[PDB]
């Protein structure tokens, strides 16, 4: 269980910014200046590449374990009281 | 100094003033004298 | 702005220009004006000099600057006090507080009779011909570059001796270029944000940066530990 | 406005204009009217010369200038209590409170006899010759260029002269233009925009400024420190 | 654990504005006066260039840590919970 | 960057360009300007040659190097405490704090007045003729090469000397290997990404890494145990 | 990598393109040039050879081998410690930590004075001519041919001497024989995947893998019983 | 096609959110003067 990972591309830092100067800046201001206007975006802008490589939002490399988790620990509370009660030791008799 | 009130800006900060305006300066709000008059208000009760 | 602004003379993009055989009607009349209606659209003010220099006012007015194009700020040249801008009406006018500015022509309308006041102004750099001075950077080149050419194959295309399509590539190159330009003049340096950064985060607000020549405003805000 | 209005004459737009050669019979004669038209239709009020000038109201009427175009305020001279709008329908007629005016042409009806009234008022900066003088700014300047264009093109096309590409293709350019001209003259400027800001954060608001003349609508609104 | 972050693009700061000096106006008056008819607009207006370049909104540079936070967080709740359980020593016998 | 900038000679790229019979008229001179001009366009930093060189403040201004395109930072020779860009209007205006700098052409201006500051500035690697030394990257290089035919067939397409549809096959193709080269300067490396993981992980947060010259941006935050 | 990079000669290549009579002027010459623009364009780190050298620093300096292209790692020789990269503007310049690297051409700017580093980078299996060798794995083999085609036909069709569907054909084909190599390349054998295994499931997390050589990247973490 | 349609428009300015806001400034701070005399709403009834 590791957590969710943002699947990051660096097609619109700006120019001249190198990847760990420009990351230390919106770690403080929670602002990334970001360059729409790039070399590397003009295909998607005068339409001759898919115009997808500017947008849709990044992707999310997610898997649920966090009720794969949930669904072992509501299990482990089930036998504990199954046990309990087979031999007649219930949560308020070791109370 | 601040349980009368006055507020020195040159103790919070560094200092880049002397004029009693919010806009430059900074308003105290007298939120430690209710805590301490319960402590010497509870000596004159003992 | 990342890269700095070294200047390069006018025929520079007379030079690029006319590479294109369409183009070699044109002449440094030609650049002059597009040029300047260029740099005027886009509007960006590092290509502008800041300048800075003092007057007199005589009686709520002072005369301005020759090559000036637009006031960063006014202040008062004993107190240091800057001007904001005029919302009066009937300001000199009396009858039978703050002070302020007002520009409208080679006129400066103030609020005060009899004082001294320094503008910080921004003009153009000027070549020692006389004539405007242009940057180097390949991007603004180049975007000027596509404004010459499209308003170029506008006119001809009026005429009809341009094909409607070379026309739209035309300007849609130049679209493109204007939005890189734009971008490339105007998103903050490492410097710059370091500046930004310093107003940006500040757990007792700073909103009296005006009064000083925006002067403190990247000033790093520190907090005393208790 | 960031920039500033530096005056030029009209053939200024002449020199640009002509470079067409589908415009070279326009002349100054048509580059008066369609000025005039193209500064009304865009109703920039940095365009216009602010002025004040006082008159004598006779009975419930004052003589006005020559030159308004358009009334700032008006306000007794005496009290300087700015005036307000007439709603009433029976001003000046008696059968068997808080003044107001009206302006019509060259007549002002306010709502007091015999007084003295301060009006701050609008008009064009003329030149040495009884002529209308524009901003050099090139947006303003390329923005009159495309309308002429623009209007000069419509003849033509309703002529049959001009292909309708040519025509949709100069008024796409026009309004793009005539809406960066617009925003170029009215977005404020940094001082104007501390204007604003002490007009905008008021603890205690402020309504009041249309007794004066807007004079405190631009000042900081201080708080006193308990 | 970093907050979360706007990707940010300033074509549309006015003319003749720094963006140090644009930002330090909207911090206090909470209103940003723009520019939607800049030069570098002239392609998305007049159908040169890509419609997105003048919408879409601002892109998030965002990671769902405080759900990974909340995660481990209940996973020590209920170890010690466990463990507590394990000896005889519960809570309410430690209070 | 994953791979390495191996410098070859210009000419590299008219190797490849002229195997194409429609580009056989392409020369050193146009290889030089198209160059730059891509350099430009794509602003990647990892082409730039890092120069760190000394300077002296007169007062309040200071002499530039020659082959400076961009600054990284700025800081004093004694204390080595980074310089932040200069939001003051007023710096060398007197009338009647922490230091900073601001770069337009072959002058600095500082708010120091006598002082030697280091500047870590950008540059272009040269050959040994006084030309520009291009990384020989084979995606750098198809994408100059697709850069300088995108050019030069529009060229001919508003001559009229190339069908619309190879141009659009061009931009195409030019437009996608843009992304990659983009793509390929910029992702980091894995010895950049321990820069950035170190960064980024930090349980007391590290916001002050201006002042030094970015040297601890990237060390690991560790943490005693208790 | 689920397969062998079993490695053969260029003109393979050449003898599965001329088996088109369109491709019949292709050399041996041609396929270099393409091979190595293919191969960087892909960037497989499968299709390069591991090495490591050994290399001495001067002062903050050190000479680099001649066929590297990219670098895995660099580490101190003596202590085994691994190098970051270099966020530093000012590294070797005084004034009046944790190690770290960086590279540009024939030359590596490290942090430290006097010591002997080592650098696990990658390079180019050649061949006895000394020539670029490329693995047999035919969907390599098929997509390289693609690629030689596609280029080859949008030459001809820029010429015009092919029709557009044939180039739509071809551009179509090597897009997908180009997802279907980096996908071949790419997606981890059982090995590597038990390795990712091993990497990714650990109760205790491992986040010092740069420290050694990746070393126990993939090392099982285990967990004793109690 | 909208001159027999669109619906019936409204001129709506939303000033209940903000005398509200008002509203629960004037609780808080006759509620914060109350701590800083030690002087509670319980205090007073």
């Amino acid at each position: 269980n590791w957590g969710s990972i943002l699947e990051l591309d660096l097609s619109k830092v700006p120019k001249g910014w190198d990847v760990g100067k420009w990351m230390y800046y919106a770690r403080v201001n929670h602002i990334a200046v970001i360059d729409s206007f790039k070399e590397g975006t003009i295909g998607a802008s005068t339409g001759k590449l898919a115009g997808a490589l500017n947008n849709a939002g990044k992707g999310m490399i997610e898997t649920n374990i966090g009720n794969y988790i949930q669904q072992q620990i509501n299990l482990l509370e089930f036998i504990k009281m199954e046990m309990a009660d087979v031999a007649g030791i219930s949560k308020q008799r070791e109370g | 100094d601040l349980l009368n009130g006055r507020l020195h800006m040159s103790d919070l900060e560094l200092v880049l003033i002397k004029a009693a305006y919010i806009p430059d300066r900074l308003q105290h709000y007298p939120i430690m004298n209710s805590k301490l008059n319960v402590l010497r208000g509870e000596e004159s009760k003992r | 702005m990342v890269n700095n602004i070294n200047w390069v003379k006018l025929p520079v993009i007379l030079d690029r220009l006319l590479r294109h055989p369409l183009l070699t009607d044109l002449n440094l009349e030609t650049a002059i004006q597009y040029t300047l209606d260029f740099i005027s659209a886009m509007g960006l003010p590092n290509v502008y000099v800041d300048k800075i220099e003092t007057i007199d006012i005589k009686e709520y007015r002072g005369e301005l600057p020759c090559d000036l194009i637009s006031i960063n700020q006014v202040r008062l040249h004993k107190n240091g006090i800057a001007l904001r801008a005029m919302t009066d009406n009937f300001n000199a006018y009396p009858t039978h507080g703050e002070p302020s500015f007002k520009t409208q022509g080679r006129v400066i309308f103030t609020s005060i009779k009899h004082e001294k006041v320094d503008i910080s102004y921004k003009a153009i750099m000027l070549d020692d011909e006389g004539l405007p001075l242009i940057p180097d950077n390949p991007i603004f080149l180049k975007t000027l570059e596509l404004y010459i050419k499209k308003e170029w194959f506008t006119i001809l295309f009026d005429m009809g001796k341009i094909s409607p399509a070379v026309l739209n590539n035309t300007q849609q190159e130049y679209a493109f270029k204007a939005g890189q330009c734009n971008n490339e003049f105007v998103i903050p340096s490492v410097s710059e944000m370091e500046a930004i950064t310093n107003m940006w985060n500040q757990l007792i607000p700073r909103v009296t940066e005006f009064r000083r020549g925006f002067k403190n405003l990247g000033d790093k805000e520190y907090i005393r530990v208790h």
